[PDB]
């Protein structure tokens, strides 16, 4: 059950993992998550607001 | 993925207007270089993949130093040197406490490692045979040790670790163990309800996380019987939250702790050294 | 009682708890009996 | 037609009007709702107390002055007292509930000063001893409507048992982190030249479905003066703050007799 | 092995067994129900507490004696100081209920005695001075969960002020009709020999679709021993007679500030 | 002579398992056995009892 993943590159290809525990919380860190969503820190308005057009109108 | 390329603009003369805004909105400001200045195409190849949360928080980091001793103890007080305990927290070191709070809820598995290190007490009283440690998680309800030697350490249920002197610092792994759905890092509240006319004391009760967090307690001993030269042992206890999860970002700590909350102290509340003119580059 | 023996080997618990009476009383004995459960953060009941 | 500036919002049997707002913000882009089965706790049928409960209370307004350092309340205490919300929470050991929150603070053209408004899930504050840590009493940590006012100044207490309040120190916001890093929260600003009014819908937030609110405030709202009022005729002039907050998707577990809490 | 005599009846969080039951009346033929939108009247969308209210209520219990005449209790008066059913009652204009009715009276093989239970819509009673008509208090009328006591005896006040109570007289049902006939109205009867309880579920009944909980009882209870409490080892004894009641379908308009009815 | 088994959830996938020993007993702990028959300690009755009907008629 080995999983073969794109490692992260470095100065100038892949990497194999095999779990050996029953417990998930005894893997190795999670897979790098790009996810993200900053407007709803950043622009959490009930009304959407165009950057072209006047905020208050 | 990738950080954002810059597109190839030139300038504009229009009633469209992306350098004003309102942020009485809430909104923080989003105009970026193309809305305000000529700008080449730039292909950004560079990622964000050391700022994600488990790479943020991807380190073992040491929460705390235990003490405990090997020597022929003839007193109540060089008995309680011969073990100790410890109410497991993150709140005896500032590192770890002050990332893990950018954020008011969290979830995440646990790797916990230990560095076990050891000095001779004295010179002329011979020498120590090689110590065997045992490090035992006592969750909240189980019998807690009042002697090195005590019917506890048989430790039936409780997870021990055994660990030899000289061997590889040793590690294990903790599940999400929180009775909520998530960690709190923040409660604004009390563990009850003080009720009308009660006779219970509100004189001397506490507040917040303090009240209500209970992670059980860390039982360290040696061992080995007593040599004729005693040995003192540090454990320095380490911490790496994986797997992780995050929730509802805080402004970080500005100013030291004094505690376990959220207080701050009166001679450590001026973090911001003056400038000599609001026009100093 | 067997189950708090079982809950002391165990750090949390959830779920239903079930109370069952059995009346040992004669047979012409009568009566009714309120039973109550409240939740808490109220004066304890003292009074039905 | 349709402007930024000006909105209506009903809920139940109350209506509030604004002609010089600037939008409203969602706390972290999401709207209340009602706790799904998928992710329930208490197994009991809820009370779902809906227009009784789920409306504007208007809390006593305070007085904005030039020397004013800002104000806090927690949520749900603000409204403990508040008609049938009030009841509902007190006769159930479980509660949980979004929230509209309008401040409400108008003055003139001439008028200047900006108020920041801020919703900051787990509102943990200062003591005011150093011969403790966490030590505060119920009673100060639930002032109820009246909520509370910062100072910018940190005097603790010469003993324990005087201390047992919190220390709300403006620029650190009564919670050691500098004022100015507030923005992380869901937050509007009353610009007086621009606005006089915020509103804020919060969903319901914490590491539980459901919880005890007689215990534990979920929301803190805190209103500071970011810039000072001002006003050229009268520098000693002073305006009203009011602020209305509406429960919503109101749902309450574990009935019994009422919980009345300690008053001192 | 099903049995008219074993009854299980379960409201919200409450249950109650028998094991000498005979069977169950439903007043009229008809179970209580929510208003319907083509009967509805007040427009604001109602509260429905459901469980929080529709739940059983015991109230104290009273003795019965060989020289005991009877007890009433009016609905929703009895119930007006019961739980979240009481909140709800007071914190609206208006208010449905429906009801299950348990009388219970649990005796040996060797008491006797007949109990009449009584279920009487606008059960209006006769005032104690023959200087006035109609002439009865507030408090006196709506006595709660206490109830009041038949007499076997009519004594008209001298003085107006003094009578502002009900004569409640047994054999003219305190209403000026034959006790005999009370069997037009829902009833059961307590035998005793044969049971240890009475089951009445009641609809709403009125001549309107809502009304004024706190100006307007619907129904009356009444228990009336038809026949005397007998023991021959002790003719003084004394067995308790326990009274629960649940509302049922229970919907409420016009929400405001509580209502706090005269005590005085 | 792999086996890819789930794993028991963490805070937020599969183990693999190879048996070293030729005896049974050195193996690491038997799989998770969710079977449960509690009534044959809590309703060890010669008749069914449906719990609606009276328990003694
Ligand atoms: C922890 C500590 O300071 N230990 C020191 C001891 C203690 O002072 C004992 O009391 C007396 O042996 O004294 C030494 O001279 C010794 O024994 O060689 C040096 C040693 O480092
Ligand atoms: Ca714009
Ligand atoms: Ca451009
Ligand atoms: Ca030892
Ligand atoms: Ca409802
Ligand atoms: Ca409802
Ligand atoms: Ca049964
Ligand atoms: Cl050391
Ligand atoms: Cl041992
Ligand atoms: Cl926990
Ligand atoms: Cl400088
Ligand atoms: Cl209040
Ligand atoms: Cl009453
Ligand atoms: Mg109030
Ligand atoms: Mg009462
Ligand atoms: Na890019």
């Amino acid at each position: 059950g080995a999983q073969v993943s794109s490692q992260k590159v470095g100065a100038h290809v892949n990497y194999t993992t095999i779990n050996y525990y029953k417990d998930s919380a005894s893997n190795a860190a999670s897979k790098l998550d790009f996810s993200q969503d900053p407007s709803k820190f950043t622009e959490p308005v009930k009304d959407i607001m165009i950057k072209t057009a006047p905020a208050l109108n | 993925p990738t950080a954002q390329s810059t597109p190839l603009t030139s300038g504009v003369n229009s009633q469209e207007v992306p350098a004003l805004t309102a942020v009485e909105t809430g909104a923080s400001g989003q105009a970026v270089p193309s809305d305000v200045i000529e700008t080449r195409h730039v292909v950004n190849y560079k990622t964000r993949s050391e700022s994600t949360l488990e790479s943020f928080f991807g380190r073992s980091a040491c929460v705390t130093i235990l003490e405990v001793e090997n020597f022929n103890a003839t007193t109540d007080a060089d008995r309680k040197k011969q073990f100790t305990t410890w109410a497991i927290t993150y709140t005896d070191t500032v590192q770890l406490r002050r990332k893990l709070e950018f954020f008011t809820y969290s979830r995440f598995d646990l790797e916990m490692t230990f560095v076990i290190t050891e000095r001779y007490y004295a010179s002329n009283t011979g020498h120590a045979r090689n110590q065997v440690y045992q490090l035992m998680y006592i969750p909240p309800g189980a019998p807690r040790p009042t002697a090195w030697d005590d019917y506890t350490w048989q430790s039936s249920s409780n997870p021990s670790v055994f660990y030899t002197y000289g061997s590889a610092p040793p590690r294990m792994s903790i599940p999400y163990v929180g009775i909520a759905n998530a960690y709190s890092h923040f409660y604004d509240g009390f563990a009850r309800v003080p009720l009308k006319d009660e006779t219970v004391d509100s004189g001397d009760t506490y507040y917040g996380l303090v009240t209500i967090n209970d992670f059980g307690t860390l039982a360290v001993r040696v061992v080995n019987e007593y040599n004729p030269a005693r040995i003192t042992s540090k454990i320095r206890v380490y911490m790496k939250p994986k797997h992780v999860r995050c929730w509802c970002p805080r402004p970080p700590r500005a100013v030291p702790y004094r505690g376990e909350g959220v207080d701050f102290k009166q001679d450590s509340i001026t973090p911001l050294t003056a400038v000599e003119n609001i026009n100093t580059f | 009682t067997m189950l708090g023996e079982i809950l002391n080997y165990y750090t949390h618990w959830t779920g239903s708890l079930r109370f069952t009476f059995l009346f040992c009383g004669s047979m012409m004995a009568t009566g009714k009996i309120l039973l109550s459960y409240s939740p808490p953060g109220a004066k304890p009941p003292t009074t039905r | 037609g349709y402007s930024d500036r000006v909105r209506q919002i009903t809920l139940g049997n109350s209506t509030i009007t604004t002609q010089e707002a600037a939008n409203a913000v969602v706390a972290y882009g999401e709207w209340p709702s009602y706790l799904d089965d998928k992710e329930a706790n208490p197994i009991d049928a809820p009370t779902e107390p809906d227009v009784s409960s789920n409306r504007f209370y208007t809390l006593d307004s305070v007085q904005w002055k030039s020397t004013s350092r800002g104000w806090w309340w927690k949520l749900p205490d603000a409204l403990k007292d508040m008609g049938m919300f009030g009841q509902n929470m007190y006769y159930h050991y479980l509660g949980r509930s979004g929230y509209t929150v309008h401040v409400q603070c108008n003055a003139s053209k001439f008028h200047q000063g900006a108020l920041g408004v801020f919703a900051i899930p787990e509102y943990v504050m200062a003591c005011n001893t150093e011969a403790k840590t966490s030590y505060v009493s119920y009673v100060n940590a639930n002032p109820g409507e009246k909520g509370g006012v910062f100072d910018n100044a940190y005097n603790p207490s010469a003993e324990a048992s005087e201390g047992r309040k919190f220390a709300a120190l403006d620029y650190l916001l009564g919670c050691g982190v500098l004022a100015g890093n507030a923005f992380v929260y869901p937050h509007q600003i009353i610009n007086l030249r621009t606005n006089n009014s915020a509103t804020l819908v919060l969903p319901y937030v914490n590491s539980l479905a459901i919880d005890c609110m007689a215990k534990h405030n979920n929301w803190g709202l805190v209103i500071l003066p970011l810039c000072k009022l001002d006003y050229a005729p009268n520098s000693s002039t002073e305006i009203p703050i009011t602020v209305t907050i509406a429960p919503m998707f109101t749902e309450f577990n574990g009935l019994r007799n009422i919980t009345v809490p300690a008053t001192q």
